[PDB]
């Protein structure tokens, strides 16, 4: 009954429906609820690209630092994506801008291995560790340097 | 330690992401995101040589990655992995090797075939069949199953072999 609901509004976070998110909030869902590998509510909306149903799941008390099994936040994954809005509406709510997984990323380094220029600018206007070493010694100049991305290098060394 | 950089190719559903997160997490998750493209680092010992190997969980092939690109053009191996319990995934296995052989312009490149899901009863997509693939691309041939863990080093360990060899 719990489970039930939980898995039905993390179904509607993921396929975006607004209206049966709000539907399943106002029945009692749970908004902390997380699928096998972790995925809260919030991150199948950062990672989907669902700006209103992270409104709502932030307004409503979803935490915005939860992890899943490889401990990636929300903004790990909205970052990963390429989601403007979703990044810079979750550090506005104070997200953890230097968050690190399993092999201690930060959404910088997703945000420029994937190769999205503005999150990376965002990220780092927000106070993210430009010399930021993940778990086997690789930061956002190594990540540049080893796709070679011009613009992303020139934005990191800027 | 010598990196090497795997992609896990094929079809959706058929559990590539499953044997990613067996081979790097040492546990089964079901129901996972079918459109998160995360590339994860592994070290191994094989043969008593230590390694990193770099494995793009290939996912959202529908839309266009720039990672995916960067990955298939320097790709050092490839995991095509298939469901047996589904032709369709047998099927394009060859369509998505013509596109590796395309984009790589090598006339050849390390693949491992995988047969997922062995411990399903349903076989649908037969062992011969996979074999006699496998023996005319002269690539190993490796039956998986992630929800028991049945061979997915083994299978990650043979496509390292074939990188080095
Ligand atoms: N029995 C069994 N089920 C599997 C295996 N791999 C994946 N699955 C199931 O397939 C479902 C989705 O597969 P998934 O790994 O996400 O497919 P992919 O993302 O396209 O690689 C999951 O719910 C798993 O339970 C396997 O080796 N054995
Ligand atoms: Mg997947």
């Amino acid at each position: 009954r719990k489970e039930e609901l939980d898995k039905k509004l993390l179904e509607a976070a993921r396929a975006g429906q607004d209206d049966e998110v709000a539907a399943l909030l106002a029945k009692g869902a749970d908004v902390n609820a997380h699928d096998t590998f972790g995925f809260t509510p919030l991150h199948l909306a950062a990672l989907y690209g669902h700006l209103e149903i992270v409104e709502v799941l932030l307004k409503r008390g979803a935490d915005i630092n939860a992890d899943d099994s490889y401990g990636r936040t929300p903004l790990h994954l909205a970052a990963m994506r390429g989601h403007l809005e979703i990044v810079e509406l979750l550090l506005r709510w104070g997200a953890d801008v230097n968050a690190a997984d399993e092999e201690g990323r930060t959404p910088l380094h997703l945000a420029a291995k994937r190769g999205h220029l503005e999150i990376v600018e965002v990220l780092l206007k927000n106070g993210a560790d430009v010399n930021a070493q993940d778990k086997f010694g690789k930061t956002a100049f190594d990540i540049s340097i080893d796709n070679g991305n011009e613009d992303l290098a020139e934005i990191l060394q800027k | 330690m010598t990196e090497y950089k795997l992609v896990v190719v094929g079809a959706c559903g058929v559990g590539k992401s499953a044997l990613t997160i067996q081979l790097i997490q040492n546990h089964f998750v079901d129901e996972y995101d079918p459109t998160i493209e995360d590339s994860y680092r592994k070290q191994v010992v094989i043969d008593g040589e230590t390694c990193l190997l770099d494995i793009l969980d290939t996912a959202g092939q529908e839309e266009y990655s720039a990672m995916r690109d960067q990955y298939m053009r320097t790709g050092e191996g490839f995991l095509c992995v298939f469901a047996i319990n589904n032709t369709k995934s047998f099927e394009d296995i060859h369509h998505y090797r013509e596109q590796i052989k395309r984009v790589k312009d090598s006339e050849d490149v390390p693949m491992v075939l995988v047969g997922n899901k062995c411990d399903l009863p349903s076989r649908t997509v037969d062992t011969k069949q996979a074999q006699d693939l496998a023996r005319s691309y002269g690539i190993p041939f490796i039956e998986t199953s992630a929800k028991t863990r049945q061979g997915v080093d083994d299978a990650f360990y043979t496509l390292v072999r074939e990188i080095r060899k």
